[PDB]
């Protein structure tokens, strides 16, 4: 069967360069066009470079010209993709793809470009960050000074600025689980992730619970224990 | 640059939705269109091409159309397995940039009772506004289907800089949540009289606001 496979993924600092490369196999490989694509977490998908069959007309993705280059090898089955001058916002999935073609107007149009991908690639990671290896900062989200009599209420703490991922955040250290939810984390410009995590309560136990956002993050032998309380106003 | 999709489709198992595709004669009016599956963990799939042909392997519960500036993707005989995010495509040969993408539209296929989000906006603490720094967090729970647009506003005014959402996760009830992000400094977060969280989630909007002159 046809098949695509990546590879040449990592965390790279900015203004590095890296090269991506792309095997292919099961198909006729000079027959068709070949393209890079990629989907930063939370995002759409964004066309980063194609190129034809015989290697000589290439095009690219707004974002990338003039530092990003794709090439072909086919007598190796190979299409690179070299990235220089590396931003965070360059970190995404990036997948190498096979333009479906076309045939001569049944025999197959090398020449063919469609620009419909018929066959991806799983995909290879790449981070970009200027980051070493940092803990977090702990935030409170208060509950709503307004939650004074029955009900519920949210709070929750917001974890910032750490590298790399993962951080786990449990609740009074595990004793609470319902209504607990940690969210995913976001990338920032800085190439530091954040996210959050809340905790639904009754509101008649603001005065009398203690509610503590214990927060691990491995990477760098880091606990953060963070009490959430009531506002002053 | 711009192919606009609703952000969210669903219906029962075994009927047909239909997700649209909107753009402009330049992009949609001239050229193919082109439809992709995409699920986390799998390589993404080809639906449809050249607005209406099949790739080998697809079966023909899936179909393609394209009139005047938009097109449109069918999927009959709905399944489980169709949950998935939906893109729809060109490429417009005479600029010489790439192809374009759309939006992105969430297939759900409903296997519980739709749910309205419950939103709680929480400004910034006065613990990171002493640290120089100031985000509002817009916590987003306990929805279905699981796909919801956040807008932020700076008194009555559209803010886009700054934003950050996350796709929405399964909870441990099995409905979803998101949260959205605004970062501002801590000048930008007292200079104005308020701002909003709205998140719009199947026909509802639900709008939550904050002040620095008010307790929250």
């Amino acid at each position: 069967e046809v098949q695509v496979v990546e590879s040449g993924g990592g965390v790279v600092q900015p203004g590095r360069s890296l090269r991506l490369s792309c095997t292919a196999s099961g198909f006729t490989f000079s027959n068709f066009a070949m393209g890079w694509v990629r989907q930063a977490p939370g995002k759409g998908l964004e066309w980063v470079a194609f190129i034809s069959s015989d290697g000589s007309n290439k095009n690219y993705g707004d974002s990338v010209k003039g530092r990003f280059t794709i090439s072909r090898d086919n007598s190796k089955n190979t299409v690179f993709l070299q990235m220089n001058s590396l931003r965070v916002e360059d970190t995404a999935l990036y997948y190498c793809a096979k333009d479906v073609g076309d045939y001569k107007s049944p025999i197959q149009d090398p020449r063919a470009m469609v620009g419909a991908f018929d066959l991806w690639g799983q995909g290879t990671m790449v981070t970009v960050s200027p980051a070493s290896t940092k803990g977090p900062s702990v935030f409170p989200l208060a509950p709503s000074s307004k939650s004074t009599s029955g009900g519920t209420a949210a709070l929750g703490c917001l974890v910032k600025d750490y590298f790399p991922e993962p951080v786990t955040v449990s609740w009074n250290s595990g004793a609470l689980t319902s209504g607990v939810h940690t969210f995913p984390a976001v990338l920032q410009s800085s190439g530091l992730y954040s996210l959050s995590s809340v905790v639904t309560v009754p509101s008649s136990s603001l005065g009398t619970q203690t509610y503590i956002c214990n927060v691990n993050h491995k990477p760098s032998n880091t606990k953060v224990d963070k009490r959430v309380e009531p506002k002053s106003c | 640059s711009v192919l606009t999709q609703p952000p969210s489709v669903s219906a029962a198992p075994g009927q047909k939705v239909t997700i649209s595709c909107s753009g402009s004669s330049s992009t949609i009016g001239n050229n193919y269109v082109s439809w992709y599956r995409l699920l986390p963990g799998t390589a993404p799939k080809l639906l449809i091409y050249k607005n209406d042909n099949r790739p080998s392997g697809i079966p023909d519960r899936f179909s393609g159309s394209k009139s005047g500036t938009s097109a449109t993707l069918g999927i009959s005989g709905l399944q489980t397995g169709d949950e998935a995010d939906y893109y729809c495509g060109t490429w417009d040969t005479s600029l010489s940039g790439g192809g374009v993408f759309g939006t992105g539209t969430k297939v759900t296929v409903l296997g519980q009772p739709k749910a309205n989000p419950t939103v709680t906006l929480f400004p910034p603490s006065s613990e990171e506004l002493q640290a120089n720094k100031a985000t509002l967090v817009c916590l987003i729970s306990d929805f279905y289907p699981g796909a919801v647009t956040v807008a932020w506003k700076a008194d009555s005014s559209p803010v886009k800089a700054g934003v950050e959402t996350t796709t929405p996760s399964k909870q441990s009830n099995n409905k979803y949540a998101a949260s959205s992000y605004l970062s501002l400094t801590p000048e930008q977060w007292k200079s104005h009289r308020s701002y909003s969280c709205q998140v719009t989630h199947e026909g509802s909007t639900v709008e939550k606001t904050v002040a620095p002159t008010e307790c929250s």
